[PDB]
């Protein structure tokens, strides 16, 4: 079995301020992660795919970082429009395993 | 028979026996209960996970019928991965490699296998195995090989090692990707040992892993009817998933070998500034304590009156030297 | 234009059998793997299947392996999931998804899901 | 033959490769003796009735990300799924395959940026069956606007022509646009061997060493260029005519003087690796110099200073006329006529 | 007539003759014994070794109507390999390769196959050989040696002549991990006079398995004299070992100038860590000395005179100022 | 790059063709007819001598030594019928190997080296090959060539050399000079040999001159290798209608052996490279041990001169008078001072 834990389970930052997701592996993933956005009663939406790919037509505030097996999403400049729920994923495996889910308010 | 392997205290044998519908397993030390598994139409296969007693070897080699140089090439280690063909029995040579992440060694253990009609014979080196996915689907049905003779058991097999190669792949992967943070970010002696033994580590791996892609050559281009054409497109697969090992390790050593070059050519351009250090150092301190030597020459001869604060005269004219030697270093960007 | 819609939510009692469409615009369910995803109020995501058309490939998640069975057929150009013996816990949201695959390295692929559908509700 | 079976896919899967996936689009050029047309869109069934049209086609599909379009456009088509599969590999050498009825090609064209040193590489496909050139890029920005303002204005041979010349003026561009950033990477090494003997720092090493990586890059994507052409040449299959053979020799010998140039540059590259040491050396030859040239001169002046600042009991010369100024002055003459003695050479 | 080698050594000539029915192991040591060992059906086997008894090779070569060329060709030792055809005869010529321990030097020796119908002669000149393989094939029952002709004879020595290289890249990577060591911990002259050997052997190595796959090459494509085809095929798998052999060979010579290179390193790294003891101690310890110089200096009225009996607060700015200095190298690598 | 006239150099009348090259010494003409069954050789210094050879049956090999003299070379391209950009391609000697394939004759133009010691610099010589109908044409610079080999076969009916046409002779010479580049490559393998030991042995400034020269030799051996490979791919791969079809196979072996050699020069220049890195480093443990001998003289004296100055400052207020003697302590103070800096200096395994 495999599984993903997302820290902090849950953030608080204002706007405009750089904010850090991290977020690792029980097993060895190569680069198969994403980062997405939810809002509530909404669809999830992709944000960066591969690690460190940001998706095509997507704000590249944004950013992705892996460091051995440990994965972290990265906001330059965050914005009103980007108080939701980031989760991870795995690829590796036909197994998906979504991470815990951190919520960003202000 | 002369053994050269380096692990001796392991030894055990266990039998797996399935057919369409049930299953046995069987766990020994002696050989006497597994000479008779040969009535068994149903497919079989026996594992020795200990193959440095000679005798036991040498005794299921006559029994099963095994060519004397195929028997001395199971017992000998140090060989190539390699694929025989005879009318009774087929053999091939794979290699298994363990890698743990803490402790950097990349070693290996040599197995056989060899089929005959139904039974498939496994030469284990020690404990420490990979093929547990295997033997839990033969356990628990859910999956082809029961529907299947022992040309699947072994295609099973091979298959489990090619799935251990992928995973090894993976720690590889998470190495190279730790030691290109730590080049990329700090470098070392220790950082360079990494990378000389990540460099030597993927060598051997492409020099042990290109056999095994003719071996599955051999396994499915032109293989003789003893391994069953509905088998052969299974073996494809196998084929195939070798190509990308082979793929995969020849990308790392292309990121590997250059990874270190720019540290290669960085070392003495410190060189130049500690230079610097030394060389203003110097240049400050070699007139300054030389005039002190000057004045503490105790000669007595040129009056030393108190005068108009002489001594404050001689620190200011020193520290305006230094302030001189100081604009020097600017100007020269040292 | 890419639009993924969901049918057959509803209120069933537990135990009971039922099947969710997902309906496909935009594209062709057999060149993409469908997926579908469970996600509980107060509770992050969860990956249920995976369906893809073109091959037999069908793999369902291990908490609910063997309970389930997605396929899709491409006459209606959709995926279906055939839920039978429900749980207390299976009472949320389900998205279906598009997904595409991404090279990595030789050996490792990945995927991403781009299009996700609106979701229906399941108690 | 058969799809080889990656493992962690479904069976007979289709993966693009590459990272371009923003942009998608098709563009259909069908030009004859007299008229022309030029059908820009993205619904690709509209793209197909062009298969079996008379006069020669060129399709242009950017964006092979969306791997639906290609594998429609390569199952009306009838092209086999290992073509597509490696029309959909981007990390791959320049290559080469005849078949019945259609001439796949694998070539790449490069892109340099300059204040970002990146060599940049696009894979792009060829296939040339009956009157029609089926084109797979990766992403929008190309180098075969010659191409088609040629056909757009009528100017040249290639509207006289069949399909086959318009294969071979697609190829003629990129070569073309092969010198042209074999012009660039000349005036970026020219600059970078300029400044890595004035101002060699640890940023010159990575600069040099990425435009090694670079031409080694460039090396091996060339020799399979070399060896495409000469395949194209020298056996001339079936849909290619025998009249459009001296273009493609003329071809072959830009692939010939493309391969001299970037093996000239590796190794000019090759040499300023040896002339970044030979200058750090130098530089360290300075600072030292310097430090020397002072203690040679202010040692000895320090020890003398010394010698005769010391708490003998005796009287030797402590009391003689004017004898600080005499030690002075013999010890000044001294450091003068050493510093005159290390005037000679590059010292001072 | 004339004789090239600079062996001479001891002389043998052995006969293996070999069929389904049995095999003929008489070598023997009479000269005019080989003589009627040409009329046999079955795939005749005569080696000589020891070229230096030119009169029997005469002999021979005159028995067998070898063309004079020929026989001088042989009589040759810096002779590049390569293959002629005749309608009675094939003419092939090739190097054999051999390592060892102390001088880590390679030395070849000329191997000359001469292949006309149902037999097949070598030329060797020093005692000592690689084809036991071939020869243990033969005596052993194994493999399709006995089920063909000459013709798989030639397949067979060749292709454990290729063989050989695998043996001998073994030994390469030996001598190639103990310089790993060396250079790991003991950087010395003799490491790098060694691993330059070790580069001027893996060159070596690369440019005699150019003729080698030239030989293979021509001896694939057609024109066959005496070859019934049926044996072509298996000139496949020997090309794809020469490709196997240049590769493996390319990473040996890889990793050795890795090993050159960061020797290469640790000299620079010595420079500078030499480099930075003096400094440390210098730029600490100058100043100081100069201040020492400075106090106490002699003149009429001096000063300073006494505050608060303050040798102990210069002592302490000495303190102060040297570790605040020390910790200005310590929060670097000095 | 599209149709072929004559260049037009302003420092010439325009119509003038130059010799290049930089010998005048030597001139002859050789001609070599021969047959299955005869062969006259025939050695003069008279152009008009060689003109009927043109129009014999027999194969016949006409070798004119001493390009210099531009006359006898325009004479015999005018008779022969030869372009005269081809005349002054023969005659430009300062350019790569390359083959033209004309509709009456093939041109190739081809490197002779040659590798002497105590003078480490290659010499170059350009040899021209013009075969036409039963002619083969060679124009070479100076007196000394590499295709006694061939001249032995035609003489001694060695071979198959005898009963064939213009095309295997132009197959012999080319496989001799390729055969003479073995004999170089192997040559400059002895001379990086030699250059091994002293380039790791005695570092000097005449070993850089001497591997930078060797380095800017094996530059041009690979510049001219790679154009001469690419001609023995031209005739193999083109196979114009003068060949006959029936040599191509030699060409292949010959252009095998060319393959060879572009991969041994290769490998020259990376071990060339290779030794002017040990030669760095030679110069670095040279350098070490100084700084090594400097190191230990500076922090063995430099801190007793510290504490010597510390305790000889003379103030009022100082235990100055002696305790144990005084000055004893200070003595063997900075005596241990001086053992414990030797002494982690044996543990630094340096002096
Ligand atoms: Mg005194
Ligand atoms: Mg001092």
């Amino acid at each position: 079995d495999i599984q993903m834990t997302q820290s902090p389970s849950s953030l608080s930052a204002s706007v405009g301020d750089r904010v850090t997701i991290t977020c690792r592996a029980s097993q060895s993933v190569s680069s198969a992660v994403a980062w997405y956005q939810q809002k509530p009663g909404k669809a999830p939406k992709l944000l960066i795919y591969s690690a460190s790919s940001l998706y095509s037509g997507v704000p590249s505030r944004f950013s992705g970082s892996r460091s051995g097996t440990d994965f972290t999403l990265t906001i330059s400049s965050l914005q009103p429009e980007d108080f939701a729920t980031y989760y991870c994923q795995q690829s590796s495996s036909s197994l998906i395993t979504f991470g815990q889910g951190t919520k960003v308010e202000i | 028979l002369v053994y050269t392997g380096k692990y001796r205290e392991d030894f055990e044998i266990e039998v797996m026996n399935y057919s369409i519908e049930e299953f046995r397993e069987f766990k020994t030390t002696d050989v006497e209960s597994v000479l008779p598994f040969r009535d068994s139409s149903t497919p079989t296969w026996i594992n020795i996970t200990g193959i440095h007693r000679t005798d036991v070897v040498q005794r299921v080699g006559e029994f099963f019928g095994i060519h004397p140089l195929v028997l001395e090439d199971i017992l000998n280690v140090h060989q190539r991965p390699k694929v025989e063909f005879f009318e009774n029995y087929v053999f091939i040579v794979l290699k298994m490699f363990t890698y743990d992440k803490n402790l950097h060694e990349l070693e290996s253990e040599q197995v056989s296998l060899i089929l005959t009609k139904n039974c498939v014979l496994m030469f284990q080196e020690k404990i420490g195995d990979v093929f547990d996915p295997v033997r839990e689907r033969i356990r628990y049905n859910r999956g082809i090989i029961r529907k299947k003779r022992a040309d699947y058991l072994l295609y099973s097999l091979i298959d489990a090692l090619v799935d251990d190669y992928f995973v090894l792949l993976e720690k590889i992967d998470d190495e190279i990707d730790v030691l290109e943070e730590e080049v990329l970010e700090r470098p070392e002696k220790e950082t360079v040992q990494r990378t000389h033994q990540l460099k030597r580590n993927l060598v051997e791996l492409r020099k042990t892993i290109w056999p095994l892609r003719e071996v599955l050559s051999s396994l499915y281009r032109d293989v003789p009817p003893l391994i069953e054409k509905e088998t052969v497109p299974y073996f494809r697969d196998v084929y195939d998933h070798t190509i990308q090992i082979a793929d995969t390790v020849e990308t790392f050593r292309d990121i590997v070998s250059g990874l270190l070059d720019v540290y290669l050519s960085s070392v003495s351009n410190k060189t130049n500034e500690v230079m610097k250090v030394l060389t203003i150092i110097a240049t400050i301190f070699m007139p300054l304590t030389f005039i002190a030597g000057i004045y503490g020459m105790n000669f007595e001869y040129m009056p030393e009156l108190r005068w108009k604060w002489g001594y404050p005269v001689v620190l200011a004219v020193m520290g305006v030297i230094a302030v001189i030697m100081v604009v020097y270093f600017k100007k020269k960007k040292w | 234009e890419v639009q993924l819609v969901e049918s057959g939510g509803g209120l069933v009692q537990p135990g009971g059998s039922l099947r969710l469409s997902c309906a496909a615009s935009g594209f062709n369910v057999s060149y993409y793997s469908i997926h579908w995803v469970r996600q509980a109020p107060g509770k992050g995501l969860e990956w249920v299947a995976s369906i893809s058309s073109s091959s037999g490939s069908t793999s369902y998640a291990d908490s609910v392996k063997g309970r389930f069975t997605i396929s899709a057929d491409t006459s209606k150009n959709t995926a279906y999931l055939q839920m039978n013996s429900l749980r207390a816990e299976d009472t949320a949201v389900y998205y279906c998804a598009r997904s595409y695959w991404y090279y990595i390295w030789s050996y490792s692929y990945g995927n991403a899901m781009d299009y996700w559908g609106q979701g229906t509700l399941v108690t």
